RNA sequence: ACGAGAACAUGCGCGACAUUCCGAA
């Protein structure tokens, strides 16, 4: 799929020296987001959720900021730009369908190493 | 006499038995079927005569979303000049669709085609249910497993039958079905078993056919003619003889469970060019009532 | 005359359910086509039969209830359990949430000797799932209903109380009655007044 | 006439918490912690057994003290016990839960630790997921009254049980700081029967 | 008067044992 594509092209090292240890806030952050939505029973993002999501999309910013192996991940992958969809959208579908997705990226990135 | 079809969709799966409780039929006899309704009849304190008198049924057959299935008559059929093993198929072919049957009964429908109705039945999957007993365990014992087998019926899969009678006795064969839905019918009924919901409607389709004249009659339940019948209806017949066994399930039948009288009936399929009525015997041995085993002929006329 | 009344309702799974029966360690049963959790009737029979033996104490009551071959007293079962299927509404909730329908569980056993942890893998129902159960009750005698239908709310509180497979002693197999309706399909009995849990 | 007694209460986390299923264990609805009932009656079994006493060379646990057997249970052929207690899984408790949602926790922390060599000196890293040390568990316990004379003294090595729990850890590597935890009590009452258990305590 | 009737796939069993987030400035 998409994440395969993505992760083949950045493989030669994978997103310009990216591993678990540079994504593991990222993805504490983001699985903490996903049990908070899971645990709630609704088809819109509460506004907690939403500032949450505010909070990760800057955390994202920070991490690009601090790796640059991160910040070409985060460019690749659209993984900010798909926050923003999910905040645009405010679905619960579009949310794991995001979370999804970035767990196929690391799932695969863990494959090609 | 006005024939109704009775179709039968089942929620649990079925434990039909043939000799074993680890045996799995996907169908029941005419005699499973009129010895239920007994029981029913018995248990509603209603009258035996309607159901000992003037009710013919046949077989339960499988039906599923696209067609009702009739038994495969019992024909001499022709295969290709050098296809030896083809009519295998025709061994193997059980049930066929009626839109199907009369073309069989023809002679059109090839081996492939036997084959393509074979694999086309989609009644539903057998299996075989392990089970416990740990009744012993108190006792300073061990536990004991036995073997179930069921079969469960797909979505739109179920078993239909065909009634006849007259006014009076198609009404009591709907209270009596309306009772049987909760009864059940086959093995573990009070073990989760043979819990099913019935619709009793007229049949056109089965109508068209019942209707039919013909050289030929083929039998559509399990039955048996007395002596003087069976004196002339066995010449140049095509039967398969069967073997009904089993014990008498009642609670004043005697003290302990008991067998009933070894039973032989003539198949469905069967084909005999004399129509014989066949009658209710009994296989009851000096018990405190008479055990029935319904053998009467449900016929479908047809050409060869 | 004759009466039979139909008890409809939901087994709600508290504690993760495992009754034995691809390679799956120690997989539960399951409907055949749709390869569906199930909760066996024979097991349900079985599991309050023996609740209400130790209640009471075979006893009569659980020969009119559960049924009797034993020689001379031919009892009929006045109960009959059909098998609880996994719930049409529990399995849309759980299609939805990506959650499947069944667990793995992984357990230790320590050894008393060499305090070496032997691991084993079983099966169970999730908790979140819910079963439709259906009970038919044979009405063969109009005097013991009320009687019949006290033994039955002791063996569901019982039940209740209980498991209902596998190892329950290690917390598996809680579960709790929900009785949706208690109507008489069968007969003339009025059931209005009938109760159960 | 059956008895059944029903303990409930909570299991108070003092350390880190962590029961593997290094991930712990989580009931998959919720995707919440959870402390299984097998590993509380395990680790109960195993306490009160060496408490009581443990016969050398035993290899079973069939072979444990009588009191041991009549509690949690016998399968020995021919002198099958049935297990009077049954310990339920303890699921994290919504006021637990409340009060996690209040600060933002996530119920779970990771916990890194490190292995050195003796010789190189090199600290291998690792990580270990554990149960946040403010968590609450309901904790659901059912007890079978077959032997009425034999109740108080049964409910007093349960008692024993549990003051070995308290002192000791219940899941992951409690020698190291984890799995220390608190019982207390909400209630204990005869659910089923008419046995009075008033009296009856365990802590 | 259903190859039927009675029959808990169930009893025992800790995902546990050893492990410094440390050397360096």
């Amino acid at each position: 799929n998409f994440a395969r594509k993505v992760v083949e092209e950045n493989k030669r090292v994978l997103f310009n020296g990216l591993t678990t240890s540079k994504l593991r806030n990222l993805l504490e952050l983001i699985n903490h987001v996903y049990t908070k939505v899971y645990n709630s029973d609704d088809t819109t993002l509460s506004e907690d959720v939403r500032d949450e999501l505010e909070y990760l999309k800057v955390k994202f910013a920070y991490e690009s900021g601090r790796e640059p192996a991160v910040r070409t991940f985060i460019e690749k992958t659209y993984v900010d730009k798909l926050v923003d969809v999910v905040l645009k959208k405010n679905t619960k579908k579009i949310f794991l369908d995001y979370c999804k997705y970035f767990e196929a990226l690391v799932a695969y990135a863990k494959f090609y190493r | 006499l006005v024939v109704k079809l009775v179709k039968l969709t089942f929620k649990s799966p079925v434990h039909f038995g043939m000799k074993r409780l680890s045996d799995s039929n996907h169908t029941i006899a005419a005699d499973t079927l009129f010895s239920a309704l007994i029981i029913e009849a018995l248990q509603q304190q209603l009258e035996l005569s309607h159901l000992l008198n003037n009710l013919v049924i046949t077989d339960l057959f499988p039906y599923n979303k696209t067609s009702y299935f009739l038994p495969k008559p019992l024909i001499r059929i022709e295969g290709k000049k050098g296809d030896e093993s083809g009519y295998k198929a025709f061994k193997k072919l059980t049930y066929i669709p009626v839109e199907n049957y009369s073309e069989y009964l023809r002679g059109e429908i090839d081996s492939l085609e036997a084959s393509k109705i074979a694999e086309s039945l989609n009644l539903g999957k057998a299996s075989l249910s392990t089970k416990v007993s740990l009744q012993a365990v108190d006792h300073n014992g061990e536990s004991e497993p036995y073997s179930v087998g069921n079969f469960t019926f797909y979505p739109e899969s179920g078993l239909y039958f065909l009634a006849k009678g007259n006014a009076d006795t198609i009404g009591q064969l709907e209270i009596l079905m309306h009772a049987l839905q909760y009864s059940g019918i086959g093995g573990k009924r009070s073990a989760g078993y043979g819990q099913f919901r019935c619709t009793i409607e007229d049949s056109g389709k089965f109508d068209s056919l019942l209707s039919q004249t013909g050289n030929i009659a083929i039998l559509l339940s399990s039955a048996m003619a007395s002596d003087e019948e069976l004196v002339d209806c066995l010449e140049d017949a095509r039967y398969l003889l069967k073997k009904r066994t089993g014990f008498v399930q009642s609670k004043t039948y005697a003290d302990q469970l008991v067998k009933k009288k070894d039973f032989y009936a003539f198949s469905a399929g069967s084909t005999f060019y004399q129509k014989f009525n066949g009658k209710i015997f009994d296989v009851s041995d000096n018990g405190r009532h008479s055990v029935y085993r319904y053998a009467k002929a449900f016929w479908l006329e047809g050409k060869i | 005359m004759y009466s039979k009344i139909r008890i409809v309702g939901k087994i709600d799974v508290l504690t993760g359910l495992h009754i034995g029966g691809g390679a799956i360690a120690s997989p539960v049963v399951r409907d055949p086509y749709s390869r569906l959790p199930i909760i066996p009737g024979s097991s349900i029979k079985g599991k309050m039969r023996s609740l209400l033996a130790k209640h009471i104490g075979d006893a009569p009551e659980i020969l009119r209830l559960f049924g009797s071959s034993q020689k001379g007293a031919i009892q009929s079962s006045r109960l009959q359990i059909s098998d609880a299927f996994f719930s049409k509404a529990s399995q849309e909730e759980f299609d939805k949430k990506d959650l499947a329908y069944t667990e793995t569980k992984f357990e230790n056993t320590i050894s008393r000797l060499t305090a070496v942890a032997n691991p084993r893998q079983i099966e169970r129902v999730t908790r979140g799932a819910s079963f439709d159960f259906h009970i038919i009750y044979n009405v063969e005698n109009i005097n013991e209903v009320m009687a019949d239908f006290e033994n039955i709310k002791t063996a569901i509180h019982l039940l209740e109380n209980d498991y209902l497979g596998g190892g329950g002693t290690r917390g598996n197999g809680r579960i709790r009655f929900v009785i949706d309706s208690i109507d008489t399909v069968v007969g003339d009995f009025d059931s209005s007044n009938l109760s159960i849990k």
